[PDB]
């Protein structure tokens, strides 16, 4: 029965530790994400401009 | 009287020179017919619609078939109005292009013929109408979680093989067949091959002498690409200004006349929007969208197929339309995978009639319970799928029993699918439908097999198969 | 002479360009041949740029302008009262012309710094987790964000009908919704009876880009001459989003460079000019007020987008509906984790004060302990309390649809709630409870109402107490 | 009245082109500098082909345009306008290319809407359990890294599924005939090969191929004529003869 | 030139595996940082063990590169390639250090490069 309960409480720390870390992996990921889009939204109204100024 | 003249081509854009003060007015119609003179050149029967007022007796003007072989010089004759389609009884079992022109080789339309213009502004606030009534359709995720309204606008939403226009095909067949009402259908960026399943499929099923159809092929060139739509609107139109009908408007693909639209800015030289679209994509919308509204004499119910891009709802075109919807159906291909048709998300789709003083507080009850018990299994599924199912409580177990069986009842036998199955279809009434839920949900039939409740019509057709399976 | 006319030279996409019109004045408006009004907005060195306010396909090359010596301006008086009406002043529902004796520019100035008077008096929207966890105080302008179908209107439209008995004008301005709503919207309020001091301003869909754009400014000049004249006014923006969406689309035609994320450079500058013009005016000018209800639409209630950010940047506050909140059956959707409002507060009474601090612990705690509820355990830490008084305080948070509630009668009920007298009934009698107990009062507890509505106050809570045991006492749990 | 296959194979290169000539004519850009009539060009190129009627003659024409996508972006324009024009599209991935299976086809990804016409009465008779095992599959290979210890019936779906997988492999200019295709996936969904290890499926497959040129012609021919699937006896009957004989390693 | 009929099927075997194991261990990067290497599998554990052991391998020291590093530099013939990377493959090597394996020439050199560090 103890060893039970220790078994349990070892799945409970190891699974909020899962938890955490797959949450900063979550929160690193969407930064990148979020840093990387706005350069294509940039480039895309350099393009406009670009055209624009040629004609 | 005086004509015109050709200055410029840019591919689908042609410039055309007037008299000064003789300019045509913004929206008109331009007719080239221009009959070979010699060996060097080719006869040309074309229409322009007037875009832009550029100056100097110039007119910016878009195309509506190919322009090659224009020469600079040719004769333009004004027609002094917008394009002006066949409108009445005569349009009703005949397919026609962005012209009005039919297509079908039936014959052509006679000349004393009434003819509408394509352009008209939107009814005013005093005559607009807003009683909600419901519509029924005999689908039953339809009928029970995302209502219908008379005289409203409904979007289906989904990507590529979903079933929208398999969908869009049998609410066609069970609304004619079950209230016998006028029905349009407006292709707007038709596929050839599926414009002609559909004429084929519609010819044998006996609809076509209630419907009038308008294609404009996506080969054909963005400005009738873009105006098919408003042709169709324009047909649709007649039957309730001047009879009091209730009518029926089906559009293939709204994305498609977005773009048009988008193409046609581009053409003309506009500078981009947001992603690439028109600037004017909410003013086209609203266009479009405000003359499909319920009016005294009658009304105008619309249903529109929605193509979503790689899955973002964000994009303009999904983005801009949701404004004007009433009601809103999700198809997924996760569901269509796994042999549930329709496949509308049960979850996603939402609708503006789902009140207990519309639909009923039974029936308001009952879908309730339904949506609940069905999110409640969306989050077991990775506890069941990791550990067994013995884990979960007492209670939880049911939830997950009732859940599959009202998952696989929500799906349905099509008329349509007959050529896809062989299995015939059939007709639900809501009555029957709300019943046979309260039923599954209270828990009458949680001994049959699961599988007994696939692709089946009302509730005494599951008890049938369970039994001719062996129950 | 081509002085006072000009010819057009040029129509496209509804700007049109004219020759001649030598005196026109900057931002004045011009008259059209066919009775189209129009907008002189560049002065060129030997042109004007003119934007039409209509359907541009009835102008050609060549026609006339007429210049009619007025800045741009809109109608404004009492006569408006009543009645829904496009940006320019020109009625849409029929019943007559509209018989104003008066105008106002669309441009004017904001009230000045030292114009200006901290925020003191109450803004009651009949909700309730409005009025208890963001107090809105007049001349604050506070942003309601939220995603489609949050109920974002029926909260404008509930504040609109809960405004009938106190002393206050109500603007509503629909910016491209569809009409048949705007129209529901106008009949639902003169079912309700807010006609009697309600103006509509509304633009549809299918109107062009510049009246879209201008139809604020119109409920904001409106709004200020009774302001100026000592009252109290309500604006409700519906779609700012909408206004910069055609903002954009009146810049990309004018050909002007696109800015950050396709939106024009002066996108925020549109913003803040509008709701700058709201404010609590000093004793001086006298006690006249504006306050202002933005509306703003997220994409999966990503608040971090670039028009959500300008206006919250802008305002006071805000407000923010969930849409998982709003399916998971919280109609009100309100998150009082996100939501604030901090000019509001101070304007509260002492009375809804009193027990508002109480009730924003015991929804905070519940709402970081929700998620626990797959075990209850831990006894007081988790079950008696935090698991219990958030599920009531959550089912005593709902509200029915078009049914505001008196500020007392909100007091009574939330103190109800915070005391523990709640703790005995189940959550499924807890609406039906109040109910009830909002009949008991009308029946009985009319000193105590009477003594909440003259002080602002608390009444005596021994008092309080027996009359909610007596109240108790007769109910039926069932 | 011929049966005619065309194959394209860079429409993005034509776009290129097209885009190189029409920026060179002044003419004004849209997104991505493309003209606004690209998508009229390819709309125009690719309806050309059709399946003509009887009183037509009967022939039809049948395109495969290509398009190559930068880092796996199928939101770019010229991606977006091919795929809205024709009726379904196949994936290539090189995350399934490198991991061994080749070729590259994204089954969850990849749409066909004129299928089942398109099939013979058997392989519409196979192919309908086929596409839901692979469902299946895919659905709970999102729960495979948790440990082994997996409900019974989810280790057992993700067996058939590596199976699958296996079977769907392909060598390099090796057509198989249909009705060899039908034989194989009906000896995959039928659970007779639920017992071969998954390292042993190729060579099952190859020397199932080789068995059945030497016995078991009169299936083949009843395939081949027919367009059916053979009595279900004689099928399992060679099914199970060929199990017998075969070694596994 | 990667194909069967041009470099043999002894050749392009292993070519194939080696890009089959290196893909399997990228693909475990995000499970292995969000559970922890103990979590995975058997088979994972020597996937990524024979992984890092070929990644490391095919790095190589270069006649020119001693400019920058005193290594003198080596030339492997493409028999003595294949024949070093199937043998790791077939888990000879797997009780050798991991940077045993960095900037060498033949598979022999691993071996002696462990005996310096002492195995
Ligand atoms: N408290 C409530 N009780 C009952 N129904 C409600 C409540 N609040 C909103 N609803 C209903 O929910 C729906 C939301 O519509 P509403 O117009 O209020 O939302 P919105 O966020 O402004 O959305 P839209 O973008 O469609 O204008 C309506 O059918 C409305 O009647
Ligand atoms: N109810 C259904 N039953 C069987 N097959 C269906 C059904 N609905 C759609 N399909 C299949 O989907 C394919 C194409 O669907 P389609 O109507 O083109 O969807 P979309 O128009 O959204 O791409 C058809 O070949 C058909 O076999
Ligand atoms: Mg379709
Ligand atoms: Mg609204």
């Amino acid at each position: 029965l103890d060893a039970k309960a220790s078994e349990h409480a070892a799945r409970m720390t190891a699974m909020k530790n899962a938890t955490d870390n797959a949450n900063e992996l979550i929160r690193t990921l969407t930064l990148s994400y979020n840093r990387a889009r706005q350069a294509a939204i940039t480039q895309e109204i350099t393009e406009i401009v670009a055209g624009a100024n040629a004609l | 009287m005086t004509r015109g003249r050709v200055i410029q081509v840019m591919g689908p854009v042609v410039d055309v020179k007037f008299e000064n003060g003789h300019l045509p007015a913004i929206y008109n119609a331009l007719k080239i017919q221009h009959k070979a003179r010699n060996e060097n050149e080719v006869d040309i029967d074309l229409t322009l619609e007037v875009a832009l007022h550029l100056g100097d007796d110039t007119v910016r003007t878009i195309a509506m078939a190919s322009t090659d072989g224009l020469i600079r010089g040719m004769e333009v004759i004004d027609t002094g109005a917008p394009i002006s389609v066949p409108v009445g009884e005569v349009t009703l079992g005949r397919v026609f292009n962005v012209l009005g022109e039919p297509i079908d080789l039936e014959g052509d339309i006679p000349a004393d013929a009434r003819r509408d213009p394509i352009h008209r502004p939107a009814p005013k606030f005093e005559e607009l109408a807003t009683e909600v009534e419901i519509l029924e359709t005999g689908i039953k995720v339809v009928d029970l979680l995302a209502p219908y309204i008379k005289g409203g606008k409904i979007g289906l939403f989904g990507g590529a093989g979903v079933g929208k226009t398999v969908l869009i095909q049998e609410l066609i067949h069970n609304i004619a067949q079950e209230h016998g009402g006028i029905s349009v259908f407006a292709g707007v960026g038709e596929r050839t091959r599926e414009g002609n399943d559909l004429y084929h499929e519609m010819k044998d099923s006996g609809v076509i002498s209630k419907t009038a159809m308008v294609f404009g092929q996506m080969n054909e060139p963005p400005g009738a690409r873009m105006r098919v739509a408003l042709t169709g609107l324009t047909m649709a139109e007649y039957f309730r200004d001047e009879q009091g009908q209730d009518v029926l408007l089906f559009i293939d693909n709204i994305f498609r006349f977005t773009q048009a639209g988008s193409e046609v800015s581009a053409l003309l030289g506009r500078m981009p929007s947001a992603v690439g679209y028109q600037p004017t994509l909410a003013t086209e919308m609203g266009q479009l969208q405000e003359r499909i509204t319920s009016t005294a004499k009658g009304s105008i119910t619309s249903i529109q197929a929605i193509y979503v891009p790689a899955d973002d709802y964000t994009d303009p075109a999904p983005a801009t339309t949701f404004s004007h919807l009433d009601a809103t159906t999700n198809l997924e291909r996760k569901l269509a995978e796994m042999g549930i048709y329709p496949a509308v998300d049960p979850l996603a789709s939402t609708s503006r009639a789902l009140a207990p003083e519309i639909v009923g507080e039974e029936h308001y009850q009952v879908a309730r319970k339904v949506q609940q018990t069905l999110q409640r299994y969306k989050e077991l599924q990775d506890i069941i799928a990791i550990l067994g199912m013995d884990e979960l409580s007492d209670e939880d177990k049911l939830v997950v029993h009732r859940a599959r069986r009202i998952q696989f009842f929500l799906s349905q036998n099509f008329h349509v699918a007959e050529q896809f199955t062989g299995q015939p279809g059939s007709y639900v009434p809501v009555k029957e439908t709300v019943r046979g839920f309260k039923e599954i949900l209270e828990g009458k039939y949680d001994h049959l097999p699961e599988d007994a409740f696939r692709l089946v019509g009302r509730i005494e057709e599951v008890v049938e198969k369970a039994k001719a399976m062996g129950v | 002479q081509v002085s006072d006319v000009g010819t057009v030279i040029q129509v496209g996409d509804g700007i049109a360009r004219a020759h001649g019109l030598d005196n026109v004045m900057s931002g004045e408006l011009v008259e059209f041949a066919n009775g189209v009004m129009g907008m002189a907005l560049n002065l060129e060195e030997n042109n004007v740029g003119i934007v039409i306010l209509g359907p541009y396909t009835g102008i050609k090359e060549g026609d006339e302008v007429r210049r009619t010596g007025r800045i741009m301006e809109v109608p404004v008086g009492e006569a408006l009262i009543g009645r829904v009406v496009n940006p320019l002043g020109q009625p849409v529902d029929g019943l007559g012309p509209v018989e104003t004796t008066e105008t106002r520019p669309i441009e004017s100035p904001a009230p000045g710094v030292m114009d200006r008077r901290s925020v003191h008096e109450p803004l009651q929207t009949g909700i309730k987790a409005i009025d208890a966890l963001v107090p809105i105080g007049r001349g604050q302008r506070e942003l309601i964000i939220g995603d489609r179908q949050t109920g974002k209107t029926s909260v404008a439209i509930d504040t609109i009908i809960n405004q009938k008995d106190q002393n206050m004008i109500s603007i509503y301005v629909a910016i491209g919704q569809k009409e048949s709503t705007v129209r529901t919207v106008v009949e639902t309020l003169r079912k309700h009876g807010a006609l009697d001091y309600t103006i509509v301003v509304t633009a549809s869909a299918s109107q062009p880009a510049p009246l879209l754009f201008l139809a604020p400014y119109a409920g904001v000049a409106m709004g200020e001459y009774f302001m100026y004249k000592g009252k109290h006014v309500l604006v409700v923006y519906d779609d700012l989003s909408k206004q910069a969406a055609a903002y954009r689309e009146l810049s990309l035609l004018l050909r002007r460079p696109p800015g950050r994320e396709a939106y024009p450079g002066d996108i925020f500058y549109l913003h803040s000019r509008l709701l700058e013009r709201a404010a609590k005016l000093s004793d001086a000018k006298g006690g006249g007020s504006l306050t202002a209800l933005p509306f703003v639409e997220t994409q999966a209630g990503d608040i971090s987008a670039y028009i959500p950010t300008n206006v919250i940047s802008i305002t006071d506050g805000q407000i923010f509906l969930q849409s998982d909140l709003f399916f998971s059956g919280v109609r009100p959707a309100i998150n009082a984790g996100l939501s604030v409002s901090r000019v509001g507060g101070a304007a509260q009474i002492k009375a809804m004060k009193k027990v508002a601090g109480t009730l924003r612990l015991d929804l905070a705690a519940y709402r970081e302990l929700e998620a626990f509820a797959q075990f209850g355990s831990d006894l007081d830490k988790a079950t008696q309390a935090k698991l219990a008084r958030g599920a009531r305080t959550v089912e005593v948070l709902k509200q029915d649809l078009h049914q505001p509630i008196p500020v007392e009668k909100q007091v009574l009920i939330i103190y109800a709630l915070t005391r523990g007298f709640l703790d005995d009934i189940p959550v499924e009698d807890v609406r039906r409870f109040e109910k009830e107990f909002y009949l008991f009062l009308d029946q009985n507890g009319q000193h105590l109402l009477e003594h909440i509505r003259t002080t602002k106050d608390l009444p005596n809570e021994d008092d309080l107490n027996k009359a909610i045991e007596a109240f108790k006492k007769t109910f039926v749990v069932s």
